[PDB]
Parts: structure tokens; sequence; C-alpha cells
């Protein structure tokens, strides 16, 4: 009822310029805590007359001068009447101002503020990160505001409408540096209090909202190299990175990409600099903070001579993305975390525009279908998804906040994004995007206002669609899911309806197009692409579907829209004769459609499973990456539902014959394992050929392995592992081996110098066979000096995925969760991700019972950002159990039967 | 002739890695720039060459614009100022695989 109980802030006020001055003290006080000291005053207009000023703040003390928290003073002879009493409503994270008098409309106020807070390790706000220099403990003070932890560096109305100009001020020791957004205000002066501490201002920033705002102090050192558009572009990392060159790379592609962007969308990049800085303990992959981007050490890192095409991939990859978000993001912000997707969903399509201008002979746009739209469709085909667009009344909460940075509003974003490209083409969509960030730069839009433009850009250009840009994309933006297609080519019959994993779900969710899309098909017959087609409504018939005789066709090209296909039976036979008879007469790219969409339907009992299991015949002669990799991953469900069971054997047969074959042809052009393909795609082949034949029990492949590791054990500087393959040969040989392995490669983790390294060292350690290894390593994750804080989740999800663990991580979750989520609350933990990776699993009535059981218990604990996932978790298995009943003896049949 | 070679890193806190180096000591042996280009008195003579090497940064001379290979006792005269009629064969601070920077030009005709 009140103000201050709402989670939304008041249009009442609204900031117009910040004055914030910070102070990390990088030594434990006698408390034994990292703290800062900070001091700021905001300037805001009053849109509305009030007598309280509303303001975001956490995990904040408040130094009391003339009796309260803060100090209202005046601007242009406004008189600020007297405070009556100021208080901190922790729920909303508020600090709100109780005055004895109202406020003036149109006039400006100031609100002074002196505050101390904690540099924690919890990787948000204003934070710590730290790191060892030969046997120094060094300590750095970096920041993360996303999504809504800038209140907990400084107060302000942490909002992304809320933008304004913010001069920021650093108090730092003397012997280090000092970064920000913005450049210095000139030299740093000595604090006159004390001269061993130092003081920088930076210039003021430009209208920006707060949670792209970056203080970083630390002894970093960097390098730079003037981009093509005059921009100053620099790599900062830890001074030993730095040497040994690991940021060279990030170098070479940071700045041709900036530019790249810069030109492909006609528009400046405003800042005269852009720092892309590298922390030892960051909590996501990184932040696009405007000015400041800021990375985890595996993002922007990387040793060409111990680092993965995987780990290079990644980072241009990363670096790309965080580039975009500077134009789809800080320059255009969105109005409500609800329509995240228009920040996130841009950058996760444009990512791979940039990494293709950086490395062209990678044709990284490919692995879109695979990384991201199928990526997707997982999650998006259950009835408790969202729609890319929620109602802003929707989202409220922090915990709501945080949980929509899901694979939704990223991929489903950019396969919205990939199939509206092509449907307008690249040439047309760039250009309705120009339009769309010169009108509201340093302002913020809603999905609406890309409809306007987007519009104008196909009556400029006189394109052609069946209606009008809005109410196309209206239905792939405000209603969840996606369409699955059914062709009857018989008589070239064309039918739609919502795609459901589960058929009996309850969809509850209400969409005012009644779940019905508007989808363009594009297809090809006998390899020929045929004439493109738009379906507006549930049911149409035409020609271009129709067949006689060894004629098929295939829609989607390349996956382009975002849907599923479905054929009638004949159709589907004559795709399996092709396989069989020339695959390659087949884009490599619907190769892989077939595999994952037969599978997904077997699933959704669309189609009989026996159907998906025969697609995957012709891998046996398959060289391509992509292919093999997509029934790896839809057989990665398989083994999710049948590895402790009767039917793992049999399947473990079944894929040991489907890749010796590859698995020799690659040693044979391997010269032994000595070198690696040319091609980046054949060597991702490769590798996925080694964990294949390794895991499915292929003996030529364990000896191999295993007598890598072993060398590396006899010789440990001189490791023979090609990076590429180190990941795979690692988790195989110590499963392997035994303690002897397990301590060896622990050892190479603590004294690791290379993030890229110690990440394949600690998931490889959890594929220990032994139950008490595991449960060692399992104690050690949650030890923040074995294990770091930021990876604590991603190493118990490597231990939930070994089956030997799949039950002591399901039982430690059980038992200590509280424990679990109030220490960790809204920190370095994600909850989401690990009840995702749990659960899935289940497929008996009992973990069903266990799953039900977990969340009535804590109900009153709650679970924040793993809500959706948890309700997810709960539809997924009450499927899997169908699934595993009506599948588990003719899966059985299929693979003991194709297994000789 | 014994060429020493050197140069320095931007010194403390917030260093640029591969920017310039911020000091450079070029010192010909035996040389005094007042005197002029000294040169060589007999082709019997041993020409040594002190650069700086440390981690990935390390000075070296390439020759140019000059035919001749510092180093070789084989077949002018020598010095640190512009000599005319002469080829300008620079002296150069590398980064292994990244950008380098010519520090300074030790003159020959
Ligand atoms: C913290 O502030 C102190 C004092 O401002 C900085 O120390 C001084 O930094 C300046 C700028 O780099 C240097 O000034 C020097 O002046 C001499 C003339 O005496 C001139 O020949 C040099 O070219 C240079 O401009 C100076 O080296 C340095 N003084 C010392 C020895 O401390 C300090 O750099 C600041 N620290 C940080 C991390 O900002
Ligand atoms: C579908 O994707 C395939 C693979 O990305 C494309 O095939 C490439 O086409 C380009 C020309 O645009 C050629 O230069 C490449 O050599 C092809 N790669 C192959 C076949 O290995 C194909 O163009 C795409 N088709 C469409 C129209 O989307
Ligand atoms: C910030 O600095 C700008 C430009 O110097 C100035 O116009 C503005 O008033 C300042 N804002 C505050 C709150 O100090
Ligand atoms: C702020 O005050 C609370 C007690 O009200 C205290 O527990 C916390 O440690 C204080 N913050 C800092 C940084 O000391
Ligand atoms: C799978 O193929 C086998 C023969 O290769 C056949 O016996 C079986 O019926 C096929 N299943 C379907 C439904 O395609
Ligand atoms: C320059 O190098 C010579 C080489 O011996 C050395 O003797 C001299 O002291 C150096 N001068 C500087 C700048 O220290
Ligand atoms: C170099 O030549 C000048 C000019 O005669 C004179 O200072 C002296 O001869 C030489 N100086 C040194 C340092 O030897
Ligand atoms: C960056 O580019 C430079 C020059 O093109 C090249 O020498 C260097 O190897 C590249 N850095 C890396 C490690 O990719
Ligand atoms: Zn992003």
């Amino acid at each position: 009822s009140k103000a201050w109980n709402r989670y939304r802030l008041p249009n009442t006020l609204k900031p117009d310029s910040y004055r914030v001055t910070l102070r990390p003290y990088l030594t434990p006080n006698d408390r034994g805590l990292y703290v800062f000291k900070g001091s700021s005053t905001v300037r805001f207009t009053c849109k509305e007359a009030t007598d309280v000023i509303i303001i975001h703040s956490k995990k904040l003390n408040y130094t009391l001068s003339q009796g309260h928290r803060v100090v209202l003073r005046g601007v242009g002879g406004s008189q600020p009447p007297d405070i009556d009493k100021t208080e901190l409503v922790e729920p909303t994270e508020y600090l709100v101002v109780h005055l004895k008098g109202s406020l003036v409309k149109d006039s400006q106020y100031e609100m002074d503020s002196e505050f101390e807070g904690e540099l924690a390790d919890d990787l948000a706000g204003f934070y710590r990160s730290e790191y060892m220099e030969g046997n120094v403990r060094k300590v750095v003070a970096t920041t993360q505001m996303q999504a809504a932890d800038a209140r907990k560096s400084f107060p302000c109305f942490d909002e992304p409408a809320m933008k304004a100009e913010f001069n920021i001020t650093l108090i730092h020791p003397k012997d280090l540096t000092a970064l920000s957004n913005m450049l210095p205000k000139g030299p740093s002066t000595p604090l006159p209090e004390d001269p061993n501490w130092n003081v920088t201002e930076f210039h003021t920033t430009p209208k920006m909202s707060t949670y792209l705002l970056a203080f970083i102090v630390s002894e970093f050192d960097y390098v730079e190299k003037q981009a093509s558009n005059g921009v100053l572009i620099r790599i900062w990392a830890r001074p030993s990175a730095i040497a040994a060159g690991h940021g060279d790379y990030a170098l070479n592609v940071t700045g041709p990409i900036l530019n790249f962007f810069a030109g492909h969308y006609d528009t400046p990049y405003p800042l005269p600099k852009s720092d892309q800085i590298g922390l030892p303990d960051f909590n996501a992959g990184a932040m696009e903070n405007w000015g400041l981007v800021t990375y985890r050490e595996n993002s922007l890192l990387f040793d060409p001579l111990s680092s993965s095409s995987s780990n290079k991939e990644r980072v241009v990859t990363v670096i790309a993305h965080e580039l975009a978000h500077q134009w789809f993001g800080n320059l255009v912000t969105i109005e409500w975390w609800n329509d995240l997707w228009l920040n996130e969903g841009f950058a996760s399509y444009v990512e791979y525009l940039g990494a293709d201008y950086a490395e062209p002979t990678w044709n990284l746009k490919d692995l879109m279908v695979l990384n991201d739209v199928y990526r997707v469709m997982a999650v998006d085909a259950l009835a408790s998804s969202h729609p890319l667009s929620t109602p802003a009344s929707e989202i409220n909460t922090p915990a709501q906040i945080s949980e929509l940075f899901d694979a939704i509003s990223y991929s489903k974003g950019a396969s919205v994004l990939r199939m509206l490209s092509s449907f307008l083409s690249e040439d047309v969509f760039k250009q309705g995007l120009a339009s769309y960030l010169h009108t509201f730069a340093y302002q913020n839009t809603i999905y609406l206002n890309l409809w306007d433009h987007l519009q104008e850009a196909v009556n400029n250009r006189s394109i052609q669609l069946p209606t009008t840009v809005r109410d196309i994309m209206n239905r792939w933006t405000l209603q969840m899911g996606f369409p699955v297609i059914t062709v009857d080519t018989s008589t070239g019959t064309l039918s739609q309806e919502h795609f459901l994993l589960d058929p009996d779900s309850n969809v509850t969710r209400p969409s005012e197009f009644n779940y019905v899309w508007i989808v363009p098909i594009t297809s090809i017959r006998d390899g020929r692409q045929q004439q493109d087609y738009w379906l507006i409504d549930v049911r149409a018939q035409n020609d271009l579907f129709s067949t006689s005789g060894n004629e098929w066709v295939l829609l989607n090209l390349n996956v382009t829209g975002y849907y599923r296909v479905n054929y009638d039976e004949e159709n589907w036979r004559k795709i399996q004769t092709q396989l069989q008879r020339d695959h390659s007469a087949i884009p490599v790219i619907n190769r892989a459609q077939i595999i994952n969409d037969a599978f997904n339907l077997a699933s959704a009992h669309k189609v009989p499973v026996t159907l998906a299991l025969n697609n995957t015949l012709f891998l046996i002669e398959e060289r391509q990456y992509m292919p093999w990799e997509a029934a790896l991953s839809s057989l990665s469900y398989f083994k999710l539902m049948f590895d402790r069971s009767e039917v793992y054997g049999p399947m473990k047969n079944y894929l040991k014959k489907q890749v010796t074959p590859l698995f020799i042809h690659f040693r044979n052009n391997t010269n032994n394992w000595r070198e690696i393909p040319e091609n980046l795609m054949d060597q991702y082949s490769e590798v996925n050929a080694i964990s294949t034949a390794c895991s499915n029990g292929v003996p030529e492949c364990e000896e191999m392995v295993s007598g890598l590791f072993k060398q590396w054990m006899e010789n440990p500087n001189n490791n023979p592992i090609h990076p590429n393959l180190r990941s795979t040969v690692y988790c195989n040989a110590i499963a392997q081996g035994g303690e002897e392995e397990w301590d060896f490669a622990w050892e190479q983790f603590r004294n690791a110098t290379l993030v890229n390294e110690a990440d394949k060292l600690r998931a490889a350690l959890a594929c220990s066979k032994e139950l008490w290894i595991l449960n060692r390593y399992l104690s050690y994750t949650l030890n923040p000096d074995l294990i770091r804080k930021q990876d604590a989740t991603s190493t118990i999800i490597s231990i939930t995925n070994n089956v030997i663990g799949q039950g002591l991580v399901w039982d430690f979750v059980q038992s200590n969760w509280k424990k679990l989520f109030n220490d960790y609350g809204g920190g370095s933990f994600s909850f989401s991700n690990l009840i995702q990776a749990v659960t899935r699993r289940f497929s008996t009535e009992y973990e069903l019972q266990q799953l039900e059981q977990f969340k009535k218990d804590n109900e009153e604990t709650g679970f924040g950002s793993g809500t959706r996932a948890l309700e997810q978790a709960l539809e997924k298995t009450k499927a899997n159990i169908k699934w595993v009943k009506e599948n588990k003896e003719v899966v059985l049949q299929w693979f003991t039967e194709n297994s000789k | 002739i014994v060429l020493y070679v050197d140069f320095k890193l931007q010194s403390g806190v917030g260093r640029c890695f591969n920017c310039r180096p911020a000091v450079v000591n070029i010192t010909l042996a035996n040389f005094n720039e007042t005197k002029g280009p000294l040169c060589v008195d007999t082709s019997h003579f041993t020409t040594k060459f002190v650069g700086a090497n440390f981690g990935r940064w390390s000075a070296s001379i390439n020759t140019g614009n000059c035919p001749f290979s510092f180093g070789k006792v084989n077949n002018v005269c020598f010095s640190l100022k512009d000599i005319p009629g002469g080829c300008a064969m620079p002296i150069v601070a590398n980064l292994a695989y990244l950008n380098s920077y010519t520090i300074g030009t030790l003159y020959v005709s």
C-alpha cells in the first residue's frame, strides 16, 4: 500500500546528474572485513509534488550528519523542506527520506550522503577480486552493477530509465591505478589528508543507465592500439598475463570489431575509449559497462600455446557480444527489464556478425543454429516458458529480474533476429536498425518502437510482406513458444500448431493470438531452393510442398526460421534413403535439422521414436562436425534417461559402432594425433570423435588418452596434449586412472597460471569414478581458498553430470539448500543453473516425489532466480516419466539390433 | 667495434607493456659524437652486439638499407649521427609477434 513497500520506483522524482566518490580499502580492518567508504551527491528534478524521497540502497551504512542519514539542499533558490526522519527498507532496498513539507514542481534538489559498505567477494556491486603475484596476495576492487546492484555501491535511482550523468571520483592507494567509464580528468593528485593515497577524478559520462557504471582499482598493466575509428582500445589484465601476451589476441580483434559495428549500423562510437579488463573473480562471462568492459579471464585472455580453438572462439564471440552491447543496450537502453531481449537478444545475434568479420575463415554464423536456436527450443517447448516480451507488471522484484537473463532472452531473441534478417535481408535489416538507433539515442525504448522504424525501412525499400511488421513480429514476441509445421507432401497441405515437448502439459499462459504464428517458410526440392512462402493461417495448402515419386522437400532452409518441421511418413523415407545414398546432397545445416527435429518430435509423440534413431544411421560415414554434434546433443537426452539402466550398454555399443570409422579416419588424417585439422569445424569434429569414441568404450582411444596423460605425468613441464584435446583427454584419463592421476591433475589446477587450463582441469577432476573422491572434491567446491566462488556452481554442475555423483549432489542439494541459499543469496551462486542440471536425470515417480517435496519444504525459503527453473524441472520430469515408460523397451530393441 | 643497445619499459604501475619504451640507451663503444664517424681501420676486427633480451622484449639490429650485416667480419664508417651519402639501417626494439619500435639508427657509408 505504501510507496516505499512497492518494488517499482515513483515517477515523482527523476535524477539529472550524480556526483560519486568511492574509496576502497584493499586491506582487512580489525573486524576482518574489506570495506569501502564513499560519498555521493545526486541532483534530481521534481516532476510531481511529494513529501518523501525514495531512492535505492542496498547493504550500505550511512554516516549521521545533522542528525540524519542524508542532507537535503536546494538548487536555483528552491527551499528544501526539513527532513523528519530517514529509514532503510530492506525488502525493496530503499532509502526513504520523510519530509515535513512537499517539494516544488519543476524545481531541482541535491541530496548529500556519506556511507560505508563491504568490499565482499559476492561478485555484486563494489566487490573485491583477488589473485596471486609471486607469493603476494594482490587485491582488486572491481564492479558488477547489472542488473540492480548499483544501489550496492552508492544510493541512486537504480532503474534503466533513470538515466543521468555521473561525475565519478576514486580515492585509491598511490601505487594502484583507478579506471572508470570515462578517462581521467587530469592526472592523479595525492590526497592531502594522506599522501599515501591518490585521487582520480573522471570526466562526466553521457546520459547512461546506472547498471552500466564501473569503478576498478588495480595494479594491472595493459596493451593498447589505436583503432581505425580513432577510439583508444586497451586490454587490461594481471601484469604477468599481459607480459606473457595473453591479451594480445583480444587487442587484435577488439579494435577491428568495434569499427566494424560502427560502420555496419551507420552509428559512431561516442566515447573516446573502450577498455577491456579481465578480472580474476567475475560472476558472469562479461559485462558491457560503457567505456570499461569487464570480462572473465577465460573470456578475454588467450595463450597461443596452451589455449584451445574453442577458447579462441569464446573470446571473439564474447568480445563481439560485449562490443555490440555498446549500441544495443548502452546507447539505446530498454524502458524496463521485461524487454531484456532488446539488449541481449540483439547482442546474441550481432555477436556473430562481428566475429565473422574478425575471423572470416571460421563461418561462425552457421554455428548459431546449434548454439542458439536449438539451445532454446528445448526450454521454449515447455508450457512453463515465457514470451520474449513479458508484461512490465509481471517483472518487479530483483529475483524476477535476474531470472530473465536466460536462454529465452539471449537465444530466442537471437533466433528471432536471425529469422527477421533472413526474410528482410541483411542490407534492409541494417537500414531499419540505423534509424532505430539514431532516433532513440541516449533514450529508452520498448518492442513497439522497433516495429515503427523497421516498418519504415520496409516502406523506403518497398519490401512486400503479408502485413505490417508490427503484426508479424508480435506473434513471436508477445506469446511464448514456437510452432511445428506439419507437411502433407502427398496433398501439399500445410498445418501448424503450438509445439510442446509434453503433449499433455497444461498451457496456462493466455495469448491474445491464441498461439498461432505467421511464419516465413523456405523450402528446397531435391537440393534446389524453391520460392519462399508465407503462412498466415492455421492451415493452408500450396503446390510448393507437393511431391511425386522420388521428389522430396525440406522446409526451413539452413534453419533461418524459428520453428520445427515435420513431414508425412512417406517423405521421411525419401529423406532417409537420400542420406544413405549421398548425404552431401542435403545442406549440412539441414542435416542437423533432420536429426534434431526428429528426436524432439519423438519426445512430443508426433513421430515414432524409431524414426529419429533411424536418422542417425547415416552418421557412420559422416565427416562434418555439425551433424554429429546435433545427434550427440539430442542423444545426450537418451544418456540422461538411460545411463543408469540396462539400456546404456547397448546405447554405448551403437555409438561405439557409428563413431569408430570417424575416429580411425582422424587418426590417419592427424598423423597419429600429431597435427590438427586446418579447418576449425574439422578440429571440433576431431574432438567430438575422440570424446564420443572414448566415452563409448573404443579401446584404441582409451589406450591413447591414458598413454598421453601418463607421458605428461613423466614430464609435467612439457604437456604433449594439444589444447583442443586436453579437455577430453583430461576427463577420460582421470576416470580410467585412480587417485594418483586425480592428485596430479589437482596439483596442476592449484599451480596453474592460465585460467583456460585450470577450467579444463577443474571439470576433468569431476570425472573420477570413485565415490569417495567425488565426495571430497564436492567439499572443495565450497572452500573459496580451493575453488573460486565464481566457479563453485560450475564445478558442482560437473559432478552431478557424473552418473556416480548424480545422487551425491541431489542429496547435497536436498539436505543443505537453505544453508546454501541463505549464505549465497544474490551472490556468486546461480541457483537456476544448478536446479536445471541436477533434475535433468529425473525419470521415475520416486524422483518426482523427491522434487515435489523439495519444492514444498523450501517454499518459505524461496527460490528467487530459480523459481521458473524449478517449475520447468517439474514439468520436464513429469514428461520424462511417461517418455521412459513408453520407449524403454522399443528403444532398447533398436540399440541392440543396430549395434551389431 | 662493440655496439651496446638497451632500453627500459614504461615504469610504475598501470604501465603500457607494448607502448614505445620510455628509456633508450644506444651506446657505440669508443665513439665520440664530436670527433666524428669512426672508421674501420683494418679489415681484421671483431664486431660484437649486446642488445637487451628480457622476456618477449628484445633488441636487435636489422640491416635494411645497407647491404652488409653487422656481426660479419668480412666485407665504410659507423656512427650514430647522420653521415652524408650513406644508408640508414635502423636499430629496433621488438615485441614477439607484436608491434616494434625504431629506437635509433646506426648509419654507415
Ligand atoms: C599518484 O600521484 C603522484 C603525485 O601526483 C604521482 O607521482 C608522480 O607522477 C607524476 C606523473 O606521472 C610524475 O611527475 C613527474 O615530474 C617530473 C619532474 O619532477 C617529470 O620529469 C616527469 O616527467 C613526471 O612528469 C612523477 O614521476 C611521480 N612522482 C613520484 C616519484 O611519485 C603518481 O604517479 C600517482 N600514482 C598513480 C598510480 O596515479
Ligand atoms: C546454407 O548454408 C550453407 C553453409 O553455410 C551455405 O553454403 C555456403 O555458401 C557459400 C556462398 O554463400 C559458399 O561460399 C560456401 O562455400 C558454402 N559452404 C559450403 C557449401 O560448404 C549456403 O549458401 C546457405 N544457403 C542459403 C541460401 O542460405
Ligand atoms: C557534473 O559535472 C558536470 C560538468 O562538469 C556539471 O555540469 C554537473 O553539474 C556536475 N554534477 C554534479 C552532481 O556535480
Ligand atoms: C553495516 O552495519 C551492519 C549492522 O547494522 C554490520 O553488520 C555491517 O558489517 C556494516 N557494514 C560494514 C561494511 O561494516
Ligand atoms: C528404421 O529403419 C529400419 C530398417 O533400416 C526399419 O526396419 C524400421 O521400420 C525403420 N523405422 C522407421 C519407422 O522408419
Ligand atoms: C648506457 O649503457 C652503457 C653500457 O655499458 C652503460 O655503461 C651506461 O651506464 C648506460 N647509461 C645509462 C643510461 O645508464
Ligand atoms: C669527445 O670530443 C670532445 C671534443 O674534443 C671532447 O669532449 C673530448 O675529446 C671527447 N669527450 C669524451 C667524453 O671523451
Ligand atoms: C596479433 O596480430 C599480430 C600482427 O598481425 C600477430 O603477429 C600476432 O600473432 C597476433 N596475436 C595473436 C596471438 O593472435
Ligand atoms: Zn549481453
